[PDB]
């Protein structure tokens, strides 16, 4: 899937054409279509844990937008694809819409309605059977957390519960016609385990950036790949976690282990299950594996480096200030608004020019 | 919920679901890579009492169509796959694969673990098994019956799909444009070759008028003096179903044709079937060649070519009489894959130079066995 | 299907609700389904020929006029309900809006499909075989006129070639299991007529004027009505034509011979081909038998009574003024102004106040 | 195109299509007025060898489910239509018409006239007929086949259906909220009733199982003697298909209960068996009665009922014995619909009081046999 970056480009037309304007991209893989489409949804870093909704379903005019969406495509899409059939389009109608093939459609088609089951049934419904179900289609955690109004731990705990985890399977490109010391591995729902785990030596987690965007670039990925080469060299056992296609970093080369997954909570804590790595290191992928520091620790990852603690201190405006301050030093004026007005106030206070951050 | 299980051998079972026919098969369970081809593989006669596993989790994606009908019927004992397609989308799509495995009453189950029981043949070596496709699927039985299947090993499957009488095809190939021709005027193909039907492929027989051939298909258990009356161009022997070894019938013919001139042609069993009758040996693989990505050297030339492959037994090297020379070798296991009599113009090739489906990167060895007829008649 | 007239009320809501605001009705037997209703369709009265497009299939804002169409009911959701199957609504999605249920539904996209491929092959296309499954859809000759792009004279032409007219059914309380010496008919496409015309008679044809309206009455059934009763004592054979079940008019004690069919050109000619009568009466039933008399006259009706070209002679403004003057009678000053500041002048002409008439 | 074909003894013929499976259908053609009911009608073991034409235009609007079915199995031969919706629209469906029909094997027929066959029916009397469904239908051999047949006057059709082994039944009816009941315990039911299997409706003994029953239902041979040995506490003689006349055993045996004083009670083809070991007389009428509107009068209450009707005899009301009393007649035709034995607690009704489907305005019919065995148990 293609990663965009049109809300830093307000002027520009964000509509698809033959010229390019996507600034990264991410890969997935699945046992299925479905799987691999929707584990490649949920690794975009675009917020979403797979078919979230972008039109309310109360809206009047939600069928004109999805209409206009899907008839002049967007980077959007392929959420209102989905939308379409919530909304009572047909896979045909859509079809002549997209022009995309059918054979894809009806797939998405299947997931909107089991989706639909989910928000009917609520956690409750959420037996083993059907679960595993929903998991075997690609469906988050998260994204079932939604539906059925639950913490997206409390569907973790529920899949704890049921036993319910993915097996990873290895990429050898002959189908498993041949056997391979490689350790190349994706996530599925599936019976047999590939994963093999050492049991030997000291493991040292790499989590990288997904899909490259502006403020994310291979600079993070750069990062990533060194600390992989130095580790190793050292002697660690190192396991990339990243799914950006174009990357040094997820090249089988660069690791001992290599699992092309979703750089997500959910995904990395099942690989860590079963790895039980010594540390995890989050701070050199930029923004993604960042923004998971905290629960990761929370869940009992291995946190190496600077503490999500502390990193939080630096990234807390508040947090900071408060540091700066105790340490003596230079500071520009700042002040929290809230309403306009006070702002207006609080600018005479500080003092023009200003700095507006939301 | 309409349940489907497949139970192996060594007692590993597979749960799924039903996607075929209701009721019970059992056979050798293979594993094939192809990533299309489906329709082509399952008409494949040399699939008789085997049970195809397909790598490709998504099985049916384009549907069926009869063009793609490598035989009158469903050759292979049953079908496993990881995903059927909620529907079909191919303009050439005539009738989903559900549908159409009902209508040749095939039992296939579907959402199983293809890539486990992949390593599983692989590692352990083929093994035979039963699918039970019904209400409630008992194991215990799938068991039974799966141990008590005699096994391919000696077994002669050519007999059993064989053609009763013989015929006459003058048919070509298809084509996009042009579909499925029309079949060939007797007076219009140049050459006539006499091809026994081991359970002959469509394509070989299409792919051979391609080339100039007026066909006289004869059961395989067609005597030497029977064909040689005929005075044949040159004689075909077909791919076809279980062990080339027990084809006593066939072995003899093959050596009376070997005492003649007239340019003799094998493919996979047929090829076999002119080792035998050469003086060599056969052997049943570990687990054989099924796929449509194997490499294959011609030794002589020292090229490579992607090919389709489909068998369980093989022409062991080391047993090669001196009339015998090694033509082509397998690039994945180092197996024989082509030979020449140096004798004779007499020549096969472990391969299916006809494809159908897989590369067509071994076509030219029919021009070649074209070459020795085309000489013949110079003569 | 009841009838409105909402356009005769401005300011009034035209929700349809739990109080009646329908003024009339029309009724229509058909050997199925789809038959019935088109032929219902085609017989109300609002210029309808079948299933007419109400919103263009281009009009990027058509999908939410037509959503609310099918959510809130007005007098117009039968046609909007097939320019959403032309929309690419699913009949699952016209489910949920309208609750009609999709046992109806099913059938109303079949014909929409249907429609689709008259549209593409065009009159071309239009062979016996295809035309008479069409008519036996219920399509009429103007509405499969409209989609081939042609005349409905041109599709009643082509019929005319393969021999392609309807045969009559009679009602009888008894799906066929007794016999009956009432002559009360309806129009199909099967095999076997019922209809058995008499060859003894001088026939006289009544038309009424299908449902009622505001303006369009009981009076002119009652009038209608009258003409068959007196010219029954007198010796004639009549038929009435007519589809307004709350009438005596189609009453079968009221006529010799009732044709309970639409009032159209189309139904008409049909009735006349096999019939053959005397002459028919088109100055009775309003409106609707009114509009028809032209046609009728050319199409070789033996209409009687004030002929079409007097009543038309009547009903134009300018052959009126024309008679009017010659007969030396006095007239309210008028013009027949094409543009605003032309009226101005002419208003000026004329004097105020003034009396606009589209 | 699916083509089919419905040709008459008479040369008559009727092209549609398709709906149901491949093949051909034979055997006499009747038309039923019933707008609702249809698959207990084509469930009905009384129309075994008869193609059965529906007037009501669309026919399959609710699909199909279980409970619906008035036997195991569906009797009638062929099924002849106008129209076949697109889809089956009910809460309660559970297979669409057509599929069913597949299922069951019924070579089937829609969009033709049926109402120019209703009104030819009518007008010239029942006709033997053929149904052809396939590829190419021929008409010559359907109207070969329908003029071979040879028809239901004289042919015991009730020894065909009949079951092989008795059996016991005490399941209740249907309820829409709750469903087909579980079968009830034999000491839950106060009388034990002998009900004679000529083919018959579930529904009869449900609602016989619904008035206390509970059941012993016997092959239509079985011997009086056999019966007398079970102490019944009342006899049923059930529905079913052909002509009752050449039933000799049921005859005869009735002869027998009627020198007792066992309660007897008889449904149509059970009148008629009823009628003739009294001695009268059974006729087989123009076109017979197949409906759900057909009014019936109670002569000695001098009320009316709307009723079921499925038969094609009837028994002559002007032969019929002193100790035969009428009890009820057709208000349609004006044909005999009950009888009482003057001198036994023996009674019959040619109608369905069991209706399924149907209006339920003859059920009482029931009570009064219920009435007769509680007074035979007084004694
Ligand atoms: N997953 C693994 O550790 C692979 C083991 C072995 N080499 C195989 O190919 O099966
Ligand atoms: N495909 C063929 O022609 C040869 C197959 C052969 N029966 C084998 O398993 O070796
Ligand atoms: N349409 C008719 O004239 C029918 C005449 C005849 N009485 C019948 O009902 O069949
Ligand atoms: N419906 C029945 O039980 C039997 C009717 C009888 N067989 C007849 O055709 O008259
Ligand atoms: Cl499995
Ligand atoms: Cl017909
Ligand atoms: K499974
Ligand atoms: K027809």
């Amino acid at each position: 899937i293609p990663r965009f970056n049109f809300e830093k480009f307000a002027g520009a037309n964000d509509r698809l054409t033959t010229q390019m304007k996507s600034v990264g991209e991410v890969m997935a893989i699945g046992r299925t279509q479905q799987e691999s489409l929707q584990k490649a949804l949920r690794g975009l870093e675009v917020g979403a844990t797979g078919f979230d909704p972008k039109v309310s379903l109360d809206d009047p005019e939600a069928l004109t937008k999805i209409r206009r969406e899907l008839k002049d495509a967007g980077a959007d899409r392929i959420w209102y694809i989905a939308d379409a059939f919530r909304a009572g389009l047909s896979v045909d109608g859509v079809f002549n819409l997209t022009n995309i093939d059918r054979w894809f459609l009806v797939q998405i088609e299947e997931l909107v309605r089991l989706e639909e089951k989910v928000a009917e049934v609520g956690i409750t419904g959420l037996n083993a059977d059907f679960l595993r179900q929903l998991k075997r289609k690609g469906f988050a955690d998260a994204r079932l957390a939604k539906l059925a109004g639950v913490r997206e731990a409390e569907i973790r705990k529920l899949r704890d519960q049921y036993d319910l985890h993915p097996v990873y399977k290895r990429v050898d490109t002959c189908a498993a016609e041949f056997a391979t010391d490689t350790a190349y591995m994706y996530s599925t729902y599936e019976e047999e385990c590939e994963a093999n785990p050492s049991t030997d030596r000291e493991k040292i987690m790499v989590l990288g950036g997904g899909p490259n965007r502006i403020g994310q670039g291979i600079e993070f990925d750069y990062c990533c790949v060194h600390a992989s080469l130095a580790l190793r060299e050292d002697g660690y056992e190192t396991i990339m976690v990243n799914c950006n296609p174009e990357t040094v970093s997820t090249d089988y080369d660069t690791s001992d282990r290599l699992y092309f997954e979703p750089v997500t909570l959910e995904d990395v804590l099942e690989i860590v299950r079963i790895e039980k790595p010594k540390g995890v290191i989050v701070q050199y992928g930029g923004q993604t594996p960042l923004k998971l520091a905290r629960a990761l620790e929370a869940a009992g990852v291995p946190v190496i480096g600077t503490s999500p603690d502390a990193i939080d201190r630096a990234e807390d405006r508040e947090r900071f200030q408060h540091a700066v301050e105790r340490l003596k030093l230079k500071q520009p004026a700042n002040a929290t608004v809230t309403a306009i007005e006070m702002a207006v106030e609080k600018a005479k206070e500080i003092g023009y020019p200003l700095v507006v951050r939301p | 919920i309409k349940s489907a299980l497949l139970v192996l051998e060594d007692g590993t079972q597979f749960h799924g679901r039903a996607i075929g026919a209701t009721g019970s098969a059992v056979g050798e369970v293979v594993f094939n890579t192809s990533m299309t081809g489906y329709q082509e593989i399952l008409t494949d006669p040399s699939y008789s009492r085997q049970i195809v596993t397909l790598t490709y989790p998504h099985i049916g994606n384009v549907g069926t169509n009869d063009a793609d009908e490598e035989s009158s019927q469903v050759h292979a004992q049953g079908l496993v796959i990881r995903d059927l397609p909620l529907i079909a989308s191919n303009f050439r799509n005539t009738e989903d694969l559900s549908s159409y495995l009902k209508r040749h009453n095939i039992v296939a189950i579907a959402d199983i673990d293809t890539r486990k029981l992949t390593r599983l043949l692989r590692e352990k070596g083929a093994q035979n098994g039963c699918i039970i496709a019904g209400d409630n699927p008992d194991a215990a039985l799938a068991l039974e019956k799966a141990r008590a299947f005699p096994g391919l090993n000696g077994m002669d499957l050519a007999k059993e799909v064989t053609t009763a009488e013989a015929y006459s095809w003058t048919q070509g190939s298809w084509t996009l444009t042009g579909g499925l021709p029309e079949a060939k005027k007797e007076d219009e193909l140049p050459f006539h070759v006499v091809a026994y039907d081991f359970g002959a492929k469509r394509n070989i027989l299409r792919m051979l008028v391609d080339r100039g051939c007026r066909l006289t298909i004869v059961p395989a258990q067609t005597s030497a003096e029977d064909v040689l009356k005929m005075n044949p161009d040159g004689i075909f022997l077909s791919n076809g179903p279980g062990d080339p070894a027990p084809c006593d019938y066939a072995i003899t013919a093959i050596q009376k044709f070997l005492e003649t001139d007239i340019p003799v042609f094998g493919i996979s069993l047929g090829h076999q079937l002119l080792a035998l009758a050469s003086g060599a040996k056969t052997v049943k693989m570990k687990f054989g060649h099924h796929g449509g990505n194997h490499p294959v050297k011609d030794v002589e030339k020292n090229v490579v070519m992607i090919t389709a492959q489909n068998h369980g037994f093989a022409v062991d090297e080391a047993t090669l009489p001196a009339n015998l020379r090694v033509t082509h070798k397998s690039l994945f296991d180092g197996t024989l894959q082509g030979i020449h009599r140096t004798d004779k113009p007499a020549f096969s090739f472990q391969g299916h130079p006809e494809a159908s489906p897989g590369p067509h990167d071994a076509a030219p060895l029919f021009d070649h066995f074209i070459e020795l007829i085309e000489q013949y008649r110079k003569t």
